[PDB]
């Protein structure tokens, strides 16, 4: 007899490319025999990324995502047409399309949004002093031109639905975050130091679009990082479109049994690979958010977390201070298992930050 | 047929059969010990060698 | 349907 | 029947008094069976709501005598979804109800699929059937 | 015809006794089993599209549970063909002789 | 070690009747995250109908207490009635009593609670909807006898920091909320507006001064709030026709704690739809708000749930299944099951769902 | 795994003194949760009076550290002084370097602490109170001197915004609270009011332009915070009769963290009533905020507490118990100790209290 085991099985794979280029085929498999924390299950999701550039003249990149889920019996859909480019070095735009399905009800919508992710500092006694800075404070002001056709019958209620609630209520503004954030979205909003700024709406207004009438909507919001916010901190590339020359893509997936959770995860993408410095490349240091909000789920079962990580490098490219240490060499392709490694697993999948830095040059 | 027993009638080569059929007992003991012992280390996905202190991965060794 | 696979099935914990 | 001459977690629901009861009536049911046959609205907007027994011989209405009754766990009322006389889309809310966990072999299983659900009485509203997590009233509301 | 007769899905053992007296050439009856038969998850349906309205269902008074019901073509909802009267019961015990009551 | 020893029963009842026993112990060997001990709580709560022509129940609920060597009582006796689908009122009265101290209060209060959308589109498509955002209007009017002279400095010293700060209004939710049920509040969706104090006003009552104070507040919904999302479903006056009594309670030490909970009540089971009953959906703020206490000790679990159903109710879609089963005496132990009551008990939200009908 | 070694020491002094060494080491095997590492830190705590006259003590902090290869300090002297019961003053100059930059800055603030309620029920009924929510209300002048370029550009850029943007007076607790420490200020109950800015002016001071900046805010806290609730016990300067000094500090690489800490200071013993004291109650905060990040890794503990007693004093009421009494060498090990440990590492705020007498 032992204590309460729930193994956790997962295998990551990293693959880079040489020279300036900073793609990398990321691939992930996990398989947690553990209940969910979803109040409805089963849970499936069907998550496809495919980009594409669309022209580097001045930085327009055609990014889909489509989200198909099953939860509890119900098909849940959602596809986001977008057309997003760099329009500056600190403002960016988007015009896109897209819909939303679940069960039988779905309604389209088309948006031209822009967001400006403003830091509120620029000291360069932070540049020149920390060779790696993982928090960097700013905010985040969403613009959106956002148009959904009324062709259904909840359309239209949910439209005269809200301007009653935007003319009658005072505090429209801010209570509209109770609803925008369902269930416990509003407590991994702290987690990560996500504040919402009060929305601030420019005027919601219908007309006569190509077939019927089109709720059109022009509302603001902004929302500042106390510096693991990945959206902000680290703004400028999380969006790699000056390093984006051929279709990436993105699949990804989980099913929700209820006894467990098993997910899926493809990849094709630039960025993977950032620069160190002296000619000494890096790993993309981990997102803060992904890892703060995965540990509001990962702490209700303790696991034995049985991990292993292949990291694949490009002809000549040799890794050094990895930490952990890498187990194995093969080559070219080191591994972690075990050890240092699986408690840094344990560690992240509970929600820590720890860092866990692959530097690799030639 | 491996010699451990005998189909002897005299006491003394019962003796010498009795000490290999308590031998070979004993050797079977240690080596389902060690055996059991890999089964429940198995069991609960901890392979890591308790002297130097490694692990060991059954997906890839 | 996935779902419907895991509701149509017949207890299976048992001792 | 005695407490002690049952099985343990039986209630007063479950429990039924006159000792012989089985042989009186329809062995099946412990409390007298009515169901809910016709709600129709003629003249002003009150329903009529029709209660016939599961033998078939009478045609009732709630009345305050079978609402005590009713609430002296004496007798039972049932609406047959299937009733013509329906507010809700019973045959959309019980196809998709079972869609979650049915799946058609016979493909016409769900189609045809057909329930009683019981109504109870508290008093503030009248004869409410509580249905969906929803508490549905059969004056108006439910039908 | 008139006065369809219906499975409720909620009294239905599913032992089928109803579904042995349907005619084959009209399959009006049928199952549905959404699980486990070992609790009950094998109901029978009465596929109103399908059914002639024979009464053979039902007038075989063979429903363990009350499942089959013959709604009225009016809108009596019937149980079973017929129904015991529903009598007053006490146990009578003599005064002296026979039993002696106390 | 650290085993966590639970057994939990469920015995429902049959028909219309949506009632249950509920009984449940748990016997942990880990210390309480109280930072003071020893607390042990009595907690005994009844209801029963007033006149449900219009639907006032008289729910008295007693809280006795003693945490660190101080007796505490809590005692409180209401009349709540739905007053309409979306709005509810109440009338009654109590004491709260500290050692010494002790202090009476009568109320009379309403609480309206909304929900930001009705859209039908969610109705028809999410059969067994979980997530539902809103915000409750509490308006509170509350009378306290001014008796002892602690009751009178803090009357004085209320009134006066009301006259004397205009930030008041949200920092009163510092005081409200004591030690962590403010982060509780952030965990479980729920945010307290500044109240809206309407007046305090103090007059001479029956045998002396009283005071009166007007106040209300508005606190809101991510989804997971129980009094909120399920706003219809906590409040069972329709489906009440007797006496309801739970008596909890928990002898709780510096090395152990010790639960055992009694219950009778409806709304234990409703109907998921169709016909189709249920055991009511977890009640999700119990769970977060035990998440930032269950998580300080690993803990082995040995959780057995008697779940009793009625004669003639089946069961369909038990997830995790139960583990054995005497034909209505369905019983979950081990396996997936002890598996979800460790997630729960850690403040997990998984769903564990048991569709049961006849 | 994952095991965790840590020793802890408390030596005491007898009489009206509260003095103890408190001397502590810690092994733990888990990667900390630090985004750069390896990070290390040295602190320095010193304090000696200036004079009983007014409660000036001169307080000496230095915090020596390398994270990523960073060298960062940060060395502040102050002279803090409780002029009320409620407020406190302090004057003091420091020094932050962060590799090659480095900024002094020299401050007069002053801090007065309010609770929200003063009421004698509570203190003559609760024998050990631990919660007292209330407004702590921070008072700052601050002078830096813009000598390098980039403190220039930041005066002017602060300068710009302030002047420009209207929401600074909230976005500076985005920007003030680096990563985890805005989720702490809520996990912990701190609420941070937006600061107002009395102005920005500078002047030319010994060698050049000085940036002064007079503000103020105020944090409030439900009864966790340490430094609202215990206002007049982290700043004992009435039994501070010699120098108190306390170094700590932790050596953390990608895989363990490795804890020394060293005291010498008064407070560490508080009376309880009728010539019983006992150790000071635990501050919450700290436990709280480390459970934060004592989650990430399962662990076992093997911790061992030892109180010596001055000589004459006995421990009573040990929760959970002791091991062996050495005489006035007192042990905890393994048992409900070990696990009363692994609760605060996880984030609990148990109770355990030593009480003794001569
Ligand atoms: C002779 C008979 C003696 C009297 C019999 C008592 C009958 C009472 C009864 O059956 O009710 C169940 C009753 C309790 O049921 P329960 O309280 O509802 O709990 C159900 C379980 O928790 C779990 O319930 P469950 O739903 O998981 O399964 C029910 C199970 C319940 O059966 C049992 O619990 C007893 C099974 C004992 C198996 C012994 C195997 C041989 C050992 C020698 O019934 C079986 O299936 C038994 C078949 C055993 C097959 C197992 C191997 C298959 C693996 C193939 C590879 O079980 C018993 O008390 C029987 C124990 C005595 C039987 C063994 C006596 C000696 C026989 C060995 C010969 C020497
Ligand atoms: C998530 C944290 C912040 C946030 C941070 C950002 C960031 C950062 C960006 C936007 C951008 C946009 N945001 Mg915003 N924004 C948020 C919440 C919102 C909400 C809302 C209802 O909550 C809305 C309507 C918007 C609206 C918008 C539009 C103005 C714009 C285009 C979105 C897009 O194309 O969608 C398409 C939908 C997706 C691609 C789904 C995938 C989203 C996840 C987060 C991406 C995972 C990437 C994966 C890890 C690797 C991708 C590799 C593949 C090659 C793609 N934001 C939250 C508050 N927002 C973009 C912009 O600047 O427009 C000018 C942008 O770069
Ligand atoms: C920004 C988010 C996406 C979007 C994603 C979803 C998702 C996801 C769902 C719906 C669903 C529905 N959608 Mg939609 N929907 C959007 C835009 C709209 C607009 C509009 C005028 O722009 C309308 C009338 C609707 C209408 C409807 C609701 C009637 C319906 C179920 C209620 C609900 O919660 O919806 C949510 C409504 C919104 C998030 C936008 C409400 C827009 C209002 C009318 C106008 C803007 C008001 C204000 C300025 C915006 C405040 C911030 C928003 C909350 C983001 N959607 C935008 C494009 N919509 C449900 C469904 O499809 O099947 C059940 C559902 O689960
Ligand atoms: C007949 C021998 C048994 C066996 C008996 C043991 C025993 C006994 C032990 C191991 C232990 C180990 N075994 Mg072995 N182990 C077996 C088959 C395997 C297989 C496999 C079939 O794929 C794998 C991956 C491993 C892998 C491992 C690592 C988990 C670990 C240390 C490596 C080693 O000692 O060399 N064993 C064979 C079948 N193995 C050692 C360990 O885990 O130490 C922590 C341990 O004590
Ligand atoms: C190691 C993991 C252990 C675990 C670790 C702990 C620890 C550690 C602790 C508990 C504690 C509790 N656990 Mg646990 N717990 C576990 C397993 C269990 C199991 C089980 C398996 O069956 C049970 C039944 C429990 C049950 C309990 C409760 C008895 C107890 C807290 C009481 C509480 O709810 O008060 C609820 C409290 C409040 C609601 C007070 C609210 C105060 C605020 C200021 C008022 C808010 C305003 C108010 C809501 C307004 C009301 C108005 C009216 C509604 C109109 N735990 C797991 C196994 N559990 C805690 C305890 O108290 O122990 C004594 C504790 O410290
Ligand atoms: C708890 C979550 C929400 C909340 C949600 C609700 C809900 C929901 C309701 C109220 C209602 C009321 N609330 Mg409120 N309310 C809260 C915080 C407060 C606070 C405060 C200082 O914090 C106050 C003064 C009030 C004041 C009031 C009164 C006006 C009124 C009923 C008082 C009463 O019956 O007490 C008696 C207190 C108890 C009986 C103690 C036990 C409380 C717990 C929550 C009950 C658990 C029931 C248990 C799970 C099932 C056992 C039931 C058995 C059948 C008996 N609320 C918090 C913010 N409030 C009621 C109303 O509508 O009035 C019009 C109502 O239905
Ligand atoms: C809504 C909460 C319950 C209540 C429950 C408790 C509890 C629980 C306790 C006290 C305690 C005390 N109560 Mg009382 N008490 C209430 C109403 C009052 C009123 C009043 C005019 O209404 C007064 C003067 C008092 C007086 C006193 C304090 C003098 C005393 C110890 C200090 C303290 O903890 O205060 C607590 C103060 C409050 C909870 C409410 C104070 C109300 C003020 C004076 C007037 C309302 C101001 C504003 C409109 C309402 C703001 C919202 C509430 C703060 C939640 N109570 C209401 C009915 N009372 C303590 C005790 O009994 O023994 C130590 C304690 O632990
Ligand atoms: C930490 C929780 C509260 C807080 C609570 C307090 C408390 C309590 C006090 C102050 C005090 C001060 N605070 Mg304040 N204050 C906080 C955040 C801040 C911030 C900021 C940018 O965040 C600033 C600028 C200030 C500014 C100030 C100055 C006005 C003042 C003098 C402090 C000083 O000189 O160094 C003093 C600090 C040290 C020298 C370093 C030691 C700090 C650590 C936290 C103390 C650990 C004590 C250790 C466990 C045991 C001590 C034994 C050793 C012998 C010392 N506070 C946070 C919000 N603040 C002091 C005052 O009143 O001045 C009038 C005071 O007593
Ligand atoms: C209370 C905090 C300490 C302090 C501690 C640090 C720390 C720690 C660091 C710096 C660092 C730097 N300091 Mg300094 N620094 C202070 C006072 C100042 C003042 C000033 C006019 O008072 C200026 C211009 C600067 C300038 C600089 C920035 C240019 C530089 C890197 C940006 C950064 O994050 O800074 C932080 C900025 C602030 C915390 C204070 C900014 C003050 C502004 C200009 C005026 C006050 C604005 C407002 C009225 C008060 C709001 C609250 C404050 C944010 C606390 N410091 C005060 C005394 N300073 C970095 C460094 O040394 O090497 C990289 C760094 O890591
Ligand atoms: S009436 Fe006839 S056709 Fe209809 S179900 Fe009965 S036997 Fe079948």
């Amino acid at each position: 007899g032992s204590n309460d085991v729930t193994t956790a099985h997962s295998d990551y794979e990293i693959v880079l490319e040489g020279g300036s280029s900073s793609w990398g085929k990321v691939k992930a498999r996990a398989k947690v025999n553990a209940p969910p924390a979803s109040p409805l299950l089963p849970a499936d999701c069907d998550v496809k990324l495919n980009v594409k550039p669309l022209d580097p003249a001045k930085g327009f990149v055609r990014i889909s995502a489509v989200f198909e889920s099953i939860v509890d019996s119900t098909k849940n859909k959602l596809t986001i047409e977008a057309d997003i480019a760099n329009e500056t070095k600190e403002r960016r735009i988007s015009v896109g399309e897209g819909m939303v399905s679940v069960g039988d009800f779905s309604h389209t919508f088309s948006f031209e949004g822009s967001v400006v992710n403003l830091f509120y500092y620029r000291s360069d006694a932070v540049r020149r002093n920390v060779p790696n800075p993982i928090y960097m404070q700013g905010r985040q002001f969403h613009d959106i031109l956002m148009k959904v056709p009324l062709d259904n019958n909840d359309l239209i209620d949910t439209w005269e639905g809200t301007v009653k609630a935007i003319g009658s209520t005072g505090a429209f503004n801010d209570w509209i975050r109770d609803f925008w954030f369902i269930g416990p979205a509003f407590t991994a909003l702290n987690e990560g130091g996500q504040r919402i700024s009060r929305i601030e709406v420019n005027g919601l207004n219908t007309e006569s679009g190509p077939k019927g009438p089109v709720g059109v909507s022009r509302w603001r919001f902004s929302h500042g990082g106390s510096g693991m916010v990945d959206s902000i901190s680290r703004w400028a590339e999380l969006f790699p479109s000056d390093k984006l020359n051929r279709p990436a893509q993105v699949e990804a997936g989980f099913r929700s049994d209820s006894q467990g959770i098993e997910v899926k995860v493809d990849g094709e993408f630039p960025g993977v690979s950032v620069d160190a410095g002296g000619g000494l490349r890096r790993i993309l240091n981990h997102p803060l958010i992904p890892l703060v909000h995965h540990g509001m789920v990962g702490k209700f079962n303790n696991f034995n977390v049985d991990a292993q990580l292949k990291v694949v490098l490009p002809k000549g490219y040799k890794i050094r201070y990895a930490a952990p240490q890498y187990r194995s060499q093969n080559l070219e392709e080191y591994r972690w298992s075990g050890g240092a490694y699986a408690r840094w697993v344990e560690h992240v999948c509970k929600g820590g930050v720890g860092q866990f830095e692959i530097l690799y040059a030639q | 047929s491996l010699g451990i027993d005998t189909y002897s009638t005299k006491t003394a080569d019962l003796e010498a059969a009795g000490a290999r059929l308590l031998g070979w007992a004993a050797f079977h003991f240690l080596v389902g010990s060690v055996l059991i012992f890999g089964g429940w280390r198995h069991w609960t996905h901890n392979l890591t060698n308790p002297f130097t202190g490694r692990c060991g991965n059954f997906r890839d060794f | 349907r996935r779902f419907l696979f895991q509701r149509t099935e017949t207890r299976s914990t048992k001792w | 029947m005695q407490p002690q001459l049952s099985r343990p977690q039986t209630a007063s629901n479950q429990v039924r008094k006159a000792v012989s009861g089985p042989w009186s009536g329809n062995a099946v049911h412990k409390a007298e069976k009515y169901f809910i046959t016709s709600a129709k609205r003629d003249r002003d907007g009150k329903l009529q709501i029709e209660l016939v027994p599961a033998s078939g011989r009478r045609k009732l209405s709630p009345t305050p005598e079978m609402i005590r009754r009713l609430i002296d766990g004496e007798i039972e009322i049932y609406i047959l979804t299937t009733q013509p006389d329906i507010a809700i889309d019973m045959n959309k809310e019980i196809i998709d109800m079972e869609n979650r966990y049915v799946i058609d072999f016979d493909k016409r299983g769900v189609k045809w699929t057909m329930r009683e659900i019981p109504v109870f009485y508290h008093e503030g509203k009248g004869l409410c059937v509580e249905l969906h997590n929803k508490i549905y009233t059969l004056d108006q509301f439910f039908k | 015809a008139k006065k369809h007769y219906f499975i409720i899905e909620n009294l239905c053992v599913g032992c089928g006794l109803c579904l042995d007296k349907c005619p084959p050439k009209v399959n009006a009856i049928g199952y549905k089993f959404y699980g486990d038969v070992q609790e009950g998850g094998f109901r029978c349906y009465i596929d109103q599209a399908a059914c002639i309205s024979c009464s053979a269902c039902f007038s075989g008074d063979e429903c363990p549970s009350g499942a089959l019901i013959e709604v009225l073509p009016d809108g009596e909802v019937l149980d079973f063909s017929y129904t015991p009267p529903e009598r007053l019961d006490f146990d009578l015990r003599f005064l002296h002789r026979f039993h002696r009551e106390a």
